[PDB]
């Protein structure tokens, strides 16, 4: 299995913007536990969401996971400058985790 | 006040076995898995595997079977990978990342990576 994701989104402050993650086998599924976790400069990463929907203690709320017709989905609603980074999702296939290629997200 | 704190940069040869750690605090080492993820420029992550510190168990990606292992030592709440046969496709920065699986899973706090170079004796 093989995990896409767009290469590059830009978005400006304030806006929403959705990130999105394909799995090639087929629909991504509740079964994939779909997560996101995001990259910083000087590898700086933190984990947003997982299990889909559900956010990690502490992120913010403003960062929202679902599933978007055959894909999970990534929402960032009224992104902030500081949200500017790589986003990775990941998905799981019944015994092991697929990593996307990454989505770098420019806010103007 | 969680901190996942990985050792510091390696150099070694080519054919040889390197052992990273990964030592936990600020929380129950037991109630979280141990992810350790491979990032190598222009290829994103890749998984590498998991393991269960609560009796150790591991799952790893097929591809890292006979590269990887995992292991936890409870005592002092540290996670290790070792890798073996080095080559210069494992020059990467490794990082471990825990997670919560129950009810749900999630990733949140990461190591702040350890740089591995795969480099020759001149």
């Amino acid at each position: 299995a093989v995990v896409t994701q767009e290469s590059a989104l830009t978005t400006s402050p304030g806006e929403t913007v959705t990130l999105t993650c394909r799995s090639s086998t087929g629909a991504v599924t509740t079964s994939n536990y779909a997560n996101w976790v995001q990259e910083k400069p000087d590898h700086l990463f933190t984990g947003l969401i997982g299990g889909t929907n559900n956010r990690a203690p502490g992120v913010p709320a403003r960062f929202s996971g679902s599933l978007i017709g055959n894909k999970a989905a990534l929402t960032i609603t009224g992104a902030q400058t500081e949200d500017e980074a790589i986003y990775f999702c990941a998905l799981w296939y019944s015994n092991h985790l697929v990593f996307g290629g990454g989505t770098k997200l420019t806010v103007l | 006040e969680v901190q996942l704190q990985q050792s510091g940069a390696e150099l070694v040869k080519p054919g040889a076995s390197v052992k990273l750690s990964c030592k936990a605090s600020g929380y129950t080492f037991t109630s979280y898995w141990m992810h350790w993820v491979k990032q190598r420029p222009g290829r994103g992550l890749e998984w590498i595997g998991r393991i269960d510190p609560n009796g150790g168990g591991t799952k790893y990606n097929e591809k890292f079977k006979s590269k990887a292992t995992l292991t936890v030592d409870k005592p002092s709440s540290t996670a290790y990978m070792q890798l073996s046969s080095l080559t210069s496709e494992d020059s990467a920065v490794y990082y471990c990342a825990r997670m919560w699986y129950y009810g749900t899973y999630y990733f949140d706090y990461w190591g702040q990576g350890t740089t591995l170079t795969v480099s020759s004796a001149a």
